[PDB]
Parts: C-alpha cells; structure tokens; sequence
C-alpha cells in the first residue's frame, strides 16, 4: 500500500488555519458555480491565476482553480475525496501535482497521480483529464530534476491505460545547454514567472480548446 | 424621441466585495440598485454616484432584485433559499420567505403588487402572497434548474427559463403552460417580453391572413419568439460567450445585450445586424437594465463594479 | 540573548539548494549593479516583483529586490551579514520581514527587525530605511493577526529611536467589519494579489519618492 | 540626402538570455552585432534578422564592443576584466588581454588599427597593443569608476567619462589631459565626438573674433562641449531617466539619444527643441547605433531585445 496515494489532510501547525480556509472556499465554490474547466493541484496551479495570462486564456473558459501551495498528492486526494468534486460537472479537468512530494520515491509519486486520476474519472466519468508533467527545478542539475523526470516517464507509460487521460509534458526551454534554469523563467528556480507560465499555458490552452470543441451537450 | 446607447463609461461605481449579480433602476427616484455575491444590496445615485445605502441581511448571495410598481417595496433573492421583502421607507426588511430547497436565482414582483414569483434549482417556480409571505402556487415543470421568471405586462402570464434548454410560458391562474419553446442548443439564461413595439412584425410578418419574447443562451445566441405559434422567428447570431442579459430598448428600435464576452451589445433587429459593441468590463458582464425614461444604462459584472452608461 | 536576532543560514532539506542559489544571485547582483532603492525581506518582498505594478512603480527607480520566500529575521540577517550589503550604496532601503517567524514571541520578532535595522545603518549609514509593518493573515481572526499586530506596536515605539528609520504601517481594507480577509486581496489569506499590492505600493512608492527627493548627490 | 529616424520598429530580434549591453553596426557587411550580460556577442543581419552566429568565451558579461576600421577585428569587454579580440574571418578569439583589476566597461579600437583603449572600475584607462596584447599606457585620473572611452576622429585624443561626474579629454601621446569638463550634476554615462558638422557653431558662435563632444548623464541631461575653451555650449533638457546613449546623425542636422526611460529621442539642436520621441522598449534602453551610410538604427535594451528601426 503506497503512502503517496493515501488521502491525508494537512494539519495546520502555524495557527491561522489557512489550508482549511481555502478548501472550504472551494467546497463553497463547488456548491453554486458550474465550470467547464477545473484546475486542481499545487502552487503551480494556484500561482497561475495570479498572472495576466489567466484572465486572458482560461477566465473566458469558465474555469475554476482549486490550487493550494505546497500541497502533495496525499493532500489533493483528500481534498478531492472530501467534496471538491461534487455538484460540478466540468468538461475538462487539469491536474498538476507532485513536485512537492519530497519524502516519496518517483515511483510512489506516479502512483499518487494515478490514484488522483482514478478518483477523478470515478466521480466525474464525463470529464476529459489533462495531467501536466512535473517541471524541472533548481538553478543547476540535481536529484530532483531527476525525480520529476522519472515521474514523467512512468506517467507517459501508465496514463494511456486508464480512461480519458493524457499527459501533457510541456517543455519550454527551461533548461539551457549549460543545464541552468534562468531566474527569468523561474524567479526562485521553482515557481514560474509571467514569462514562464506563457510557455506552459500557450500549449495547455491550445489543448483544452481542442478537448472542449470535442463535445458540447452537458 | 430617439436614443443614445453608447459612449465611454460616464460613471464607474466600485464598492461591492464580490461579483455583481443584477442591476436595477428605481421606477421613480433618480437612484439605482445593485445585488452581489456580497451578499449585499447596494444603492447608488446614477446621476451622481454615491454609496447612498447598503442593505444587509442575506446569508449567502444575492441573485435577483425586483421593485414593485410604486418603488416602495423591493424583493431580493439569494443562495440562502430565502426571498427577502424590503421597505424603501429606506431601511428594514419586512418578511423573509421560506420554501425553495435550493438556490433561488430569480424573483419578480407582479404588476398588481400583491404577489411575488421566484425560481430555483428546485426546478420550481413559486408564487408568494406579498402581505402574508405565504407560498400560494408551485409550478412543477422543467427537469432542471430554473434560471429566470418574468411576468407578462398584463400580469396574466409567466415566462420561465432553465437548464433543460427550454423556455416555458405558463398561465398564472390555471398553472397550465401554453408553450414550451425548445430550439435552443444550450442552457437559457435570459428572458424579456416585448412592449410598445409589436410593430416589429414588419421583419417577419407573412404566413397567411400576438405576444413575443427574447431568450439569451450559452449558445451565444439570442432567440426572438412568439409563444402563440411556438416558432422562434429570429436568432441574433452573436458574439463570443455565454449570453447573460436581454433587453428591448425603451421603444423597440433595438435589442440590448451583454454576455461573458466581456461586452455589451446593441443589436439592430432592424434586419438582423448588430449595430454596435462596447467592451464594458474586465470580466463577464453579468446583467444590465435600460431606463424606460432617462438617458442611462447600467451594467454590472464580475470585476465587481457597476458601470453607468449614457 | 534573543534568538530571533542571531543570524543563521537556512539549511537546504530538499536537495536542489535553492536558498543559496538565490542568495548568490543577490551577491552577484551586489557586485556590479548600483541601485537607488533596495528591497529586502521575505515572500511579501519577493512576490511584489512578479506583479505588473513592480515594473510600473519601482523598476524606473533603479530598485533591487533581495527577497526570499519563507525567510525569517534570522535568515535575512545572515544574508545581509554575508554580503548583500557590499559595494552598493542605495539611497533608500525597504525592509519587510517577520510574518514567517512562528517560533518567536512578537517581542523577539520586533527585536529581530530592530537588529536588521541596526545592521543596515551600520553598513549603510547614508541610507534612509523604511520598515513595512506586518500585515494581517488568515480568513478569520486568530493568534497570528494578534502577533503581527504587537510587532507593529513595538516597532512604532522602538524605531523612532535608531537613526534613519520609519515604520510604514499601511492598512488597506484587508480586514472588513466582520473581520474577514477577502481572497481577492489575499489569494491564500497570506500572500497578496495584484489588487492587494496596489493597496500597499501606492503609499510605499509615494513615500520613497519623498525620501529620494530629499537628497541626490551620491 | 536627408534622413528618416522613426516609424514603429520594423524588426525585433529576440535571442539573448539577458539585458543587451551594446549594439553595433558593421562597417561593410549588412550585419550588426550585439553584446549582453549573456555573456555573449551575437550577430544579426539587420536587413533580414537572422541569428547568424554567436560568439562565446567570456565568463561574466559583455559590456562593450568595437569594430576596427576594416571590420575584420572586433574587440569585446567584460566583467571578467578581459578584453577579447576576435577575428571576423568569422569565429575564433585571437587574444585575451589582462590588466584591469575590476569590471571593464568600455573598449574601442583606435583608427590606426594598431591599439585598443579600455576603461574600468579600476578608475583606469589602458592602451593595448593589438598584435602583441601588451598593455602600453595607463591613464590615472578620475577618483571613481570610468564608464566610457572614445578616440578622436584623428586618433590623437581620448574622451573619458565617469562616476566623479566628470569628462576628461586626454592627449593619447603625452598622457596629459587638455580638459576636465566639470558641470554635470550626477554620473556621466556617455560620450560621442562631433563629426562633419562643425557648422553647428551657428547655434552658439559669438564671443569675439574647434573640437566638440557630448556627454550623456544620470542628470537626464545631454551637454555639448567645445574642448579648446572647455565651456559647455548647450544643454538639451529632455526626458525622464538616466541617459545611456548619445549620437550625432551622419549629417549634423540632429542628435540621437537613448536612456533608462524606455526611450529613443531625436534632438534638433537647431533651436534646442527635441523634435521627436519613440518609446522604443518596455524596459531601459542601453545603447543605440546609427549607420553612417544606409538607413537604420539599432537599439538594445534590458528587455533582452535588439530592434532595427528604419
């Protein structure tokens, strides 16, 4: 039984109960909104909303964003299991989680995502799922650039089984020849800049648009 | 007495903390009202723009607003499943009306200011007695969410609007329904009845040897109709996203429109054309209203403003 | 001897050595750039750069941003101590740290900031210093909104001693009457949105410009 | 043979990974060169725009660039404290010259293509023998960073520029200095000498009964100087941030400039008026270049782009 795929709510250790605050906000959003597209995941998903490119691309798509920073597969699971998947019937769901899963081997992580996907197409059989691949990180090459890469590998293999899922492993030129990531692309070598997301979002939007143009009687 | 629907916004009123849901002109005073997910009703001054008053007391969201003929009672709608009746002696709530089992997304005071109509995710339309807060009639009908209800100038009839892609016209007395208007491709979000301009026949007046209504959908299509025959007669083939408001101009020269294409449209059903466009907001335009008397239009969106236009 | 004011570098527990990557970038920035204005601190500082308001307000001021996410007083200290204060001679320095110092009593944290201020006007005697007060956090009232409040309290009293410092305790309407923080202002009830920064930056910019208009032969 | 300084950019070349530092036209081929914090020198095609070649081999940043007369040698400058000399048979580096103890922020090949001049945070100006890489003279002078050096049409003289808010004109043979130009209020970033246009006198040519240079500064003001007297002559008071570049048009009709106010300005020193303004880039503009023969200017900025304007 793989730890990365056991649902688990993040205990607030700080005092301001912010994690639950956000989750509730979403549940509440699930009660009376009705999106075509749903983004779930971690900071990568959360931060995307903050940039000009979100109101430019996905806002008009009737998109919801259920991202929380620093969330792991375990957290996203729990969130999805505890009511972020009720009442809504999105046409497309975008999942983007994993890069915060230190403490798990690549393999376990892939399992996590896979479990997430499983849950999704259980509660939302109609939804077509995109899983964004894990992005490189760190200024210069390292163990984690490697980890994320494996995850992508295993996903390319294990996602074309399992219904209505594809992996979109974007690669904008985030690593150059000398193997360095420019802080013009990742301001802290992890989270993307406006510029960065534009490299990710262009193709993502392009894909969703495809998937939406596929079937429209909901 | 021709009219100007356009320029660049001549007042932008910020104040709400959350998307605006409906905008409404007062029948008498130089004031206009706005509802939001706040869950607050707010009152401006459209001639001047001033935070005038705030009306508090709903729990979850304010979806619709409707003034009585006299401009002395205001009904509101919410995601609390309530229907608050307010006194415009200025302040207090009068009654709170409980019935619907879910979100209540439309309300209207009927012309003989003696009844209220509401519509819900219930799949329900209910009819309440204003002075007793009783639920009197319940219209079972569509298989899905009901999005809007409108009275017929005469009071005799009701137009409903829903997720089953349908427009129903019901007889308020018998609770039978004269028509089900079917030929929409996606959820209908809007209904308006035609007024002092049944001249409009001109554009489609043949056949051989009546009452009308517009519907805006998530087709991005506004469809004209008559209830009588069940035929739609037009389709305003339009701009880019979910349509959100429909509105026959004071007379019947133009139809006005707003939608999720961050934009307000004035059409020329003077032969199908769409005679002008204004980008009004930095996120979906949620609703509009035209004044029947004065040179002003209001417009509220998700960027949490109310914009006034001349 | 108060712990919040003992400098100490953040050990990398994750593997990609991101903290030191950033610090080096700064020192490198320190070696050959020459700013008028210098922002140091935590995520509040660092995130500010990511929004359009940065390139509109402070970019033309010749400003550098030495912010790292999740940094505490102790880290900011160490970073300043080990060379983020060399060669450059900014005319104005903006300090913004503290809200991440769980583990420290408000009193301690105030001490921390003061320590940072002390250091700066030792290494940079010509620089006029602005300390941004700590902002509220959390959806609903909590022990942390209380803590930061005290810090601000103590700073109001302690900073008018000490040379060339003022506290700028902005308050935009972050808390309303019912005591809630809108996620339209703090998207995760801690970090600011574009909108949020605007409430912060307008006044801040307005003050800097004053302070710069004060004397220009550097 | 009048000239067009303007339109909207008719080529925007992206490719560097970091601020552009200097832009330069080749004396013969239809090609132009750019340096950056990359630390790379890149070569376009201004007629067409094509990433032609990249020249790599500095450690830290390339701050200046300078072709020799024939357009067969190119010197470069960096924060490695190097001065690479490159061969435009197309690729290889030929010499690397070591001397300065800090940033080297400008370089130039002298007319008699047999020496190089450089300037540094050293507070120094050094003169290198092209074909032996030897350092031959060092000019001690300002008390602060030296930002720029330029030779004198003739080769006989040297114009320096620095953080002590000063411009010096030195005698290249004696290493004495004819002039210290004092009356700038803040660091000077720029210098250019005047060419075939000593007619300019016109605008200030009285007194009773010479060589000229411009300084660009963090004043936001560009001065004109006549060195033999050492009086400032004009002072063009224009736009809004530090001045980074400063040119005399092929004629002498106009003066072009560029600065940290995302801008490139054309100056009509006939009547001190600033005759036009292009907002050129979305972050500071670092350097410009006019083309002594054909109609183009190039512009490089911190937005990492080189622009070719007709």
């Amino acid at each position: 039984s793989n730890p990365a795929a056991i649902p688990h709510a993040a205990e607030d250790i700080q005092g301001d109960d912010r994690w639950m605050s956000q989750h509730n906000r979403f549940v509440l959003d699930c009660k009376d909104k009705e999106p075509d597209v749903l983004f779930v995941g971690d900071s990568m998903v959360q931060l995307m909303q903050q940039y000009e490119i979100w109101r430019e691309l996905f806002s008009p798509l009737h998109a919801l964003n259920f991202g929380i920073g620093g969330d792991t597969t375990r957290h996203v699971l729990w969130r999805l299991k505890n009511g972020e998947l009720e009442n809504i019937k999105p046409k497309v769901i975008v999942v983007w989680v994993g890069t915060n899963n230190h403490e798990n081997t690549a393999e376990e992580v892939a399992g996590g995502i896979e479990a997430i996907v499983q849950l999704i197409n259980t509660r939302q059989p109609q939804a077509k799922i995109i899983v964004l691949g894990l992005l490189p990180r760190g200024e210069k090459p390292n163990p984690l650039r490697q980890k994320n890469a494996k995850v992508n590998q295993l996903l390319k293999v294990s996602l074309p089984k399992l219904a209505n899922v594809q992996l979109l492993d974007t690669d904008g030129g985030f690593v150059h020849s000398d193997g360095a990531i420019s802080c013009h692309d990742m301001f802290d070598f992890l989270h993307l800049t406006g510029g960065g997301y534009a490299k990710i979002c262009k193709p993502l939007h392009e894909l969703i648009m495809q998937l939406l143009e596929e079937t429209p009687e909901e | 007495k021709e009219w100007i629907p356009r320029p660049p916004e001549k007042y932008a009123l910020s104040g709400h903390r959350s998307p605006v849901t409906r905008v409404i002109f007062h029948p008498v005073f130089s004031v206009m009202v706005s509802a939001s997910e706040d869950a607050t009703i707010k009152v401006w001054d459209y001639e001047t723009g001033d935070f005038e008053r705030t009306l508090k007391g709903h729990t979850d969201s304010v979806q619709d607003i409707s003034f009585d003929h006299s401009g002395k009672l205001l009904a509101s709608c919410s995601a609390d499943m309530t229907i608050k009746l307010w006194d415009f002696q200025g302040f207090e709530c009068i009654r709170t009306m409980h019935g619907h089992d879910h979100n209540v997304s439309s309300v209207s005071i009927m012309p003989n200011g003696d009844h209220i109509v509401s519509a819900s995710r219930d799949k329900t339309i209910k009819m309440w007695e204003v002075q007793t807060g009783y639920c009197v009639k319940t219209f079972t009908g569509h298989r899905e969410w009901v999005r809007m209800v409108r009275p017929n100038q005469d009071g005799t009839l009701i137009a409903s609007c829903s997720n089953d892609q349908t427009v129903r016209v019901w007889v308020v007395a018998t609770k039978e329904c004269k028509a089900e208007l079917r030929e929409h491709r996606h959820v209908v979000e809007c209904i308006s009845w035609a007024p002092e301009s049944s001249y409009s026949s001109i554009s489609e007046a043949t056949g051989s040897e009546g009452p009308f209504l517009l519907s805006g959908s998530r087709d991005k299509t506004i469809k004209m109709w008559d209830v009588s025959t069940g035929m739609c007669l037009m389709t305003l083939v339009g701009h880019d996203n979910w349509v959100r408001g429909v509105l026959f101009h004071s007379g019947g020269k133009f139809i006005l429109s707003c939608a999720d294409d961050k934009t307000l449209r004035v059409w020329d059903y003077k032969n199908k054309r769409c005679m002008k466009t204004l980008n009004a907001h930095e996120h979906f335009v949620t609703s509009l209203d035209f004044h029947k008397t004065a040179p002003y239009v209001v417009t509220g969106s998700v960027d949490q403003t109310v914009k006034v236009w001349e």
